[PDB]
RNA sequence: GGCCGCAAGGUUAAAACUCAAAUGAAUUGACGGGGGCCCGCACAAGCGGUGGAGCAUGUGGUUUAAUUCGAUGCAACGCGAAGAACCUUACCUGGUCUUGACAUCCACGGAAGUUUUCAGAGAUGAGAAUGUGCCUUCGGGAACCGUGAGACAGGUGCUGCAUGGCUGUCGUCAGCUCGUGUUGUGAAAUGUUGGGUUAAGUCCCGCAACGAGCGCAACCCUUAUCCUUUGUUGCCAGCGGUCCGGCCGGGAACUCAAAGGAGACUGCCAGUGAUAAACUGGAGGAAGGUGGGGAUGACGUCAAGUCAUCAUGGCCCUUACGACCAGGGCUACACACGUGCUACAAUGGCGCAUACAAAGAGAAGCGACCUCGCGAGAGCAAGCGGACCUCAUAAAGUGCGUCGUAGUCCGGAUUGGAGUCUGCAACUCGACUCCAUGAAGUCGGAAUCGCUAGUAAUCGUGGAUCAGAAUGCCACGGUGAAUACGU
């Protein structure tokens, strides 16, 4: 059959949101335009620094954005050249004052949203899909995890059939609530088609 | 069912009187969640009919029914390819839901002016052992007799 | 959708904005009782020469991402798809599932 | 919850909001300042009345 | 052809031609008008419907210039549509444009308010007024309107049998697998079978098996009983004022509101059972054995649905399959089917007059009091971003009269005249009001559907889409049953 989103039956119980703020029914929209479009253009321009989550924040008459990322060096650059760029450019978008912070992550290896990425960089270049789902499970059990799980489907190889394969380890229950699961995807645009991705990771009860 | 077991429901007495078995008749003579209106077509014909023949209401609703009340029926058998009426013992419960029943489905076909005086009607004719209630009784005892091979 | 709907949208709403004054005063005029009786029919017949897209009557909703004319929600700005996929997400402050 | 014919097959949201009132009886001079001086969280609405 | 036999026939015994296989014994499934055990509104026991009539709505067919496209046994047919008069619109007839209605590039000059003629309009022509900001070191041109050439833009065009993402169904069924060990030449097997028990591969005990994973149960929401905090806009037993009304002074006790907590565990008693797992009874308690209702969908099956929400490989058109504009069509009508609403009447129709709810929505918004109109409505105007104002009067019910079994004082299709409102604009093609007209139908052939308790049946109330347009969809309470012997 067909499965609910981990990340959505989660929240309120041991996940938390990724924008908090009040409104009413006559901001509601506007505001919801707004951050759309302050995160494309942040995940356009830093592609390649390694992002995985974007938090805003609506104070007053102010944003304030948090960017977690793995990288921290690239985004923020030569004594904060970049960074303040971005400022400006956000507080164009949003129309009023902005500010950036930045987190750092530790141990990318056991980041869902990183990981994906990282696979569907390794096929658009031409890896074997096996390899780069093997490597990725053993990583994430080597260096701590209680459990992962990983998924891809397309047109793997050039075939002119499509097909579905995964790979798990350890445990990752789905059923229980108070379960810390992380879930995320990616995409990526081959000489063939589109292949997905899809990949869990398990933390521990809380 | 296959594997379960059903209680009994209680049920409260009338008001006027103390008579779960006239709450039973109210019951199967109610339509539509309408229990006032029941109620009252009860209590005129039990009042209409209690002068008719000088006795309490409870005593003329007892004789009535004892007239209608069954003992054997027919139920329906196929193992073989064939149909076979085998009878049946009644137990008192479904005795007197029966009685009521058909009580009631007769005294819906007549053709006077209102319910309770159809009612009354016909709550005397079966006293004196005649209308469609008796007539009922009186096909399925023959219907119950006629295949005694079959017990 | 396709770019040209989108175009007839953001036309719409441009003359819609740029005539509105004009228009009340012309229905003031033509709902007003005891008026002169022949203003009312000169009025009548100048509402008609003002541009028809400058109705507000002539715009439609669509969602703000894809451009979907049905299925559209006003607390949000946005269909049931990308409700739903915003929803999950966790992009939607204070919704959840719910049951009772 | 499907992008094409099933009419079944839905899904049901829900947003609370939750409301607090306070009551201040002698306000002074001080106490206003103090008041007026001072910055909550980003997810409160807050709305004074004299 | 020979030999034998009365005959029926027996015995010895080839070739042409044609195919790439025919066959034995075991292994995993699926199937049986084979056997054994067990479940589900599956039957049985009951209550109300559909199939007949009139109307609303979707589909097939036929018609037309066009009647835009998609969904097709259960699992399509009040489905995508949570709302087609223009717009929406993707369709038809006619008038128009060519670097383009929507973006990035270069270089030649300048920008928004009012107002006149010709067009159905798109779109052509006359005019009047204005000189923005800003290192002007003169190069700023950012902002935003013009024309000109070519790289390009554009496609609701085809393939869901090239795909991603999302969904239906078997099925809320109890199953589906792995590592190491052992057995067999092998495909494979064991574990997962057996004796008891449960809603359950739930649990115990045995046994060449020993252990783990995804599912089952539990943690999440709601409902029912309690105590501690805080009492306005919500509440009034005691106290005291009276224009009677929580009005006023007051009180923190009660309803109630929303944050922390307690409680239910086969925990206690008796009996049966393998000195088990469990099962049938009882005590107290608001509630007893999964207390009632939700969310939660295993490995997989049907080349199941969706290129017309969106994204994408390959193909196809570029003065046209891309633009803009007014009129029409998606609402047709010999006919066939699905899903609904109103009835065919005295458990009722009509007139008077009187109790008792719950949950919701509101600034281009919800509209009280008053006056005018028979009425839909109109004028003038408080209050409310709300436990405060407004929508807002619950209905079935109870009490008193009339009708007396009639196609009726039951039913309310169709049609004639006169009006109200939204909107530039109600002919095709909107909702509602007043006067008049008063059709079919007297309980529906062969078939066939829903329901196990606050359930079926019946009565009213609200919201989303929305200028306006529900008998559909999603939510809320009032009255309140019949039956289950059994497989």
């Amino acid at each position: 059959g067909q499965k609910v989103h981990p990340n959505g039956i989660r929240l309120g119980i041991v996940k938390p949101w990724n924008s908090t703020w009040f409104a009413n029914t006559k901001e509601f929209a506007d505001n919801l335009d707004s951050d759309f479009k302050v995160r494309q253009y942040l995940t356009k321009e830093l592609a390649k620094a390694s992002v995985s989550r974007i938090v805003i924040e609506r104070p007053a008459k102010s944003i304030r954005v948090t960017i977690h990322t793995a990288r921290p060096g690239i985004v923020i650059g030569k004594k904060g050249e970049d960074v303040e760029k971005l400022r400006k450019v956000v507080a164009d978008i949003a129309g009023v004052p902005a500010q950036i912070n930045i987190a750092e992550v530790r141990k990318p290896e056991l980041d869902a949203k990183l990981v994906a990425d990282s696979i569907t960089s390794q096929l658009e270049r031409r890896v074997m899909f096996r390899r780069a789902m093997k490597r990725a499970v053993q990583n994430a059990m080597r260096l701590g995890a209680k459990g992962i799980k990983v998924e891809v489907s397309g047109r793997l190889g050039g075939a002119e059939i499509a097909r579905t394969e995964w790979y798990r380890e350890g445990r990752v229950p789905l059923h229980t609530l108070r379960a810390d699961i992380d879930y995320n995807t990616s995409e990526a645009h081959t000489t063939y088609g589109v292949i997905g991705v899809k990949v869990w990771i398990f933390k521990g009860e809380i | 069912p296959r594997r379960r077991v059903i209680g009994q429901r209680k049920i409260l007495p009338d008001p006027k009187f103390g008579s779960e078995l006239l709450a039973k008749f109210v019951n199967i003579l109610m339509v539509d969640g309408k229990k006032s209106t029941a109620e009252s077509i009860v209590y005129s014909a039990l009042e209409t009919l209690a002068q008719r023949s000088g006795k309490s209401e409870l005593e003329a609703f007892e004789v009535a029914l004892e007239n209608v009340r069954p003992t054997v029926e027919v139920k329906s058998r196929r193992v073989g390819g064939s149909t076979y009426q085998v009878p049946v013992e009644v137990r008192p419960v479904r005795r007197n839901a029966l009685a009521m029943r058909w009580i009631v489905e007769a005294a819906r076909k007549r053709g006077d002016k209102s319910m309770a005086l159809r009612l009354a009607n016909e709550l005397s004719d079966a006293a004196e052992n005649k209308g469609t209630a008796v007539k009922k009784r009186e096909d399925v005892h023959r219907m119950a007799e006629a295949n005694k091979a079959f017990a | 959708a396709k770019q040209s709907m989108k175009a007839r949208e953001v036309k719409r709403v441009a003359l819609a904005d740029k005539y509105f004054a004009k228009r009340a005063e012309l229905k003031a005029i033509i709902s007003d009782v005891n008026a002169s009786d022949e203003d009312r029919w000169n009025a009548v017949l100048k509402l008609q020469t003002l541009p028809r897209d400058s109705s507000p009557s002539r715009q439609r909703n669509r969602c703000r991402q894809t451009g979907r004319p049905h299925g559209f929600l006003r607390k949000f700005g946005l269909s049931r798809i990308k409700v739903r996929e915003a929803a999950m997400r966790g992009e939607i402050p204070g919704l959840k599932k719910a049951s009772w | 919850i499907s992008p094409h014919v099933n009419k079944d097959a839905r899904d049901q949201y829900e947003i609370r909001t939750h409301l607090r009132l306070v009551d201040i009886v002698e306000p002074t001079e001080k106490t206003v300042d103090a008041l007026m001086r001072l910055d909550l969280a980003a997810g409160v609405d807050v709305q004074i009345s004299l």
